[PDB]
């Protein structure tokens, strides 16, 4: 079935740019949707950092777009995440997950992988 | 303009409904379309869509879980419970930005 | 069929149009076929399926 | 090999949808009408960059008069043919659920 | 046949350094509106190869100063659609010697 | 301001004279330099063409590029079409293959032509027809592309004038197809 996965450096020397990368396997990356960032902290709380889809769209926090990177990787069609600076004590879960549109239907989810602000 | 989920360690027994308060502050309903979802977790586990809409049925478990309410209120009704339903719920509205995180309350097996 | 000039060697040397041109794009548009994976490929004279 | 390639054997070349319109158009220029390729087949590209890609090839098509087909593309400006002279598509375009 | 008539543009009066002549005359006047209406002219960036960046002063306005233009009276500002409101035509005709033939001239 | 003339395979008029048009009394009026670069290439080939004029474009600032040849593709008009809307650039077509007429342009083109709207020739047509009273008439067409709006043109030009034309039947054929109907 439609399967997709979601890795990255996580922890190298520091001040370094993490480059989250986000795929999926078995179905076709850019027909329609909407492709949301998830940051979940040990406190139990969720919040929401952007969305892009293949409509071109593109929607992020206006206070977080400082350091936050969307890019391409043609030979899947994977999405990477770059943001400065990765550490290890401000351990928080970081998901990747396409989605019906409007922020509607939660189609999918991604497994969590731990990503830093320290 | 704060979201919550009532209450944080609720008690629930098996058969009865299961009442879980999740207060918006902003005006969901758009066009007679209020976007609720609700959905389970786990510390480190894949969250999983429970239910959409609150009222429109998700392909692989029953009536057992549904939503009530309007605008500022909302209601999860389990009806009835089962022992497993204990997780991390979250109450997740879909009008437009900004994407508010709900209450996430975690359910207690008494 | 056809006596056919080969296309063009490239963009350089060539101020002229392509003989074949207009004749490969009538067999073309004349070009029925069958065996569409996708259903029937049948295309009117306005280049659409 | 189904259909019978006998007396034509195909060899077939591709190059990427280069997001620069000009050096798109100029590789397309030395590079597929010099191997004197019978027709260019291009799809809608995945990435929104630039969608009027096509119409490069479209016009360095036309200047030869060669037959240029689309795969996923269904822009209903390339649907003229006193402009684009050259284009068949396999997928028709919008204007066409009118009817 | 003979007796066919045609519409074409003047080989003969409308000449290919008139046509210089007149757009030269065309450009030169769009250029002196937009001078002298937005006290300068924008230039464009030195490379083919760089980003879709519009100035802050788009050349949708130098759109329309190569719009209104008039040069040495004649009329030849262009439509929406780009095509002159006073176009030079002539109107050809088939004769004996089954050559083409000036027999009619439309201006203003 | 800057002019860019670009001739290919012309043997018309030479590049000193073509300068000579660059009159001194025309300068009147516009104190800036208005560089007249006109180069006359011996070939049409656009990828050369593009480059000499982004080359240009980058040495000479140009404002208005006016280009005429004695070819007989319309292509060309189209790719200018496509440098106009891509580069910010306006392209003027004058003669040969910039002398033909250009159909629909996309509307971000900054471009202008000589040749004049079918509609043009159509009510100038219809007025030299009406000025030798000539007053029956009827209309045949093929199925080359423009021929509904041409249709279109001319029905709602019979609708609105006086001199009452009579329509007594317009056909659109095609002779490729079955002769049989088309000599009917
Ligand atoms: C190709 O064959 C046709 C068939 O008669 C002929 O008329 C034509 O002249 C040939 N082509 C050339 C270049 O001679
Ligand atoms: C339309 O075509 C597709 C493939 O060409 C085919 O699978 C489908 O059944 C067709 N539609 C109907 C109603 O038969
Ligand atoms: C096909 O053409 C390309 C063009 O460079 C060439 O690299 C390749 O070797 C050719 N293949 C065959 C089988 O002719
Ligand atoms: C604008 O057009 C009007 C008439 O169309 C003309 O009188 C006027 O001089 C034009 N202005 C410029 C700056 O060309
Ligand atoms: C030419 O036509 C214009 C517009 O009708 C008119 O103003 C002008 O006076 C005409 N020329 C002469 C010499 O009358």
């Amino acid at each position: 079935d439609v399967q997709l996965q979601e890795s990255g450096p996580g922890l190298v020397k520091p001040s370094q740019s993490l480059s989250l990368t986000c795929t999926v396997t078995g179905y076709s990356i850019t027909s329609d949707y909407a492709w949301n960032w998830i940051r979940q902290f040990p406190g139990n709380k969720l919040e929401w950092m952007g969305y892009i889809s293949y409509s071109g769209s593109t929607g992020y926090n206006p206070s977080l777009k400082s350091r936050i990177s969307i890019t391409r990787d043609t030979s899947k069609n994977q999405f990477f995440l770059q943001l400065n600076s990765v550490t290890t004590e401000d351990t928080a879960t970081y998901y990747c997950a396409r989605l019906y549109y409007g922020f509607y239907g939660m189609d999918y989810w991604g497994q969590g992988t731990s990503v830093t602000v320290s | 303009i704060v979201l919550t989920q009532s209450p944080a360690s609720l008690a629930v027994s098996l058969g009865q409904r299961a009442t879980i308060s999740c207060k918006a502050s902003q005006s969901v309903d758009y066009d007679g379309n209020s976007y609720m979802n609700w959905y389970q977790q786990k510390p480190g586990q894949p969250p999983k869509l429970l239910i959409y809409a609150a009222s429109n049925l998700e392909s692989g478990i029953p009536a057992r879980f549904s939503g009530s309410g309007s605008g500022t209120d909302f209601t999860l009704n389990i009806h009835p419970v089962e022992e497993e339903d204990a997780a991390t719920y979250y109450c997740q509205q879909g009008n437009e930005d900004p994407p508010t995180f709900g209450g996430g309350t975690k359910l207690e097996i008494k | 069929k056809e006596n056919i000039t080969d296309p063009p060697r490239g963009c350089v040397g060539n101020t002229n149009i392509w003989k074949t041109g207009p004749l490969f794009k009538r067999v073309l548009m004349s070009s029925k076929y069958a065996d569409g994976v996708t259903g029937r490929v049948e295309f009117n004279e306005d280049g659409d399926r | 090999k189904r259909h019978g390639s006998w007396k034509i054997q195909l060899n077939a070349t591709s190059v990427t949808h280069k997001p620069n319109a000009i050096q798109m158009a100029l590789s397309v220029c030395e590079d597929l009408i010099s191997s004197q390729v019978y027709a260019i087949l291009v799809s809608h590209p995945p990435t929104p960059n630039d969608h009027f890609t096509p119409t490069p090839v479209s016009y360095t098509a036309g200047f030869y008069r060669i037959p240029v087909l689309g795969l996923t593309t269904r822009m209903s400006i390339y649907s003229d043919k006193s402009i684009h002279l050259s284009f068949l598509r396999t997928v028709p375009p919008y204007s066409h659920q009118s009817s | 046949p003979s007796g066919l008539i045609s519409v074409s543009y003047d080989d003969w009066d409308y000449s290919l350094e008139a046509r210089v002549r007149d757009g030269l005359g065309i450009l030169t006047t769009a250029a002196s509106s937009m001078l002298e209406k937005f006290s300068y002219i924008p230039e464009a960036k030195a490379s083919c190869y760089g980003q879709a960046e519009k100035p802050e002063t788009p050349l949708h306005t130098l759109h329309q100063f190569m719009v209104n233009v008039t040069w040495d009276g004649k009329d030849l500002s262009f439509t929406e659609e780009g095509y002159q409101v006073h176009p030079r035509l002539v109107v050809i005709v088939l004769n004996k010697d089954r050559e083409w033939e000036k027999v009619g001239k439309w201006e203003n | 301001l800057n002019i860019a003339v670009l001739l290919g395979h012309s043997h018309d008029v030479t590049e000193r004279e073509l300068r000579n048009l660059w009159g001194p009394e025309q300068a009147t009026g516009l104190p800036l330099d208005v560089n007249v670069v006109a180069l006359l290439m011996n070939r049409t080939d656009p990828k050369s063409l593009i480059t000499h004029v982004c080359d240009l474009m980058s040495g000479a600032r140009i404002h208005g590029l006016v280009f005429g040849d004695d070819t007989d593709q319309e292509a060309v008009a189209q790719m200018l079409d496509f440098i106009s809307s891509q580069t910010f650039i306006p392209i003027l077509g004058i003669h040969g293959g910039a002398s033909m007429i250009m159909a629909d342009k996309d509307p971000t083109s900054t471009f202008f032509q000589f040749g004049a709207s079918i509609q043009q020739q159509a009510t100038v047509m219809l007025k030299i027809m009406q000025d030798y009273d000539w007053h029956v008439f009827s209309l045949v067409t093929t199925i080359f592309p423009g021929y509904r709006d041409f249709i279109s043109f001319i029905k709602t030009t019979v609708d609105n004038s006086f001199v009452g034309w009579d329509m007594q039947n317009v056909i659109t054929l095609d002779t490729s197809f079955e002769d049989a109907k088309t000599q009917v």
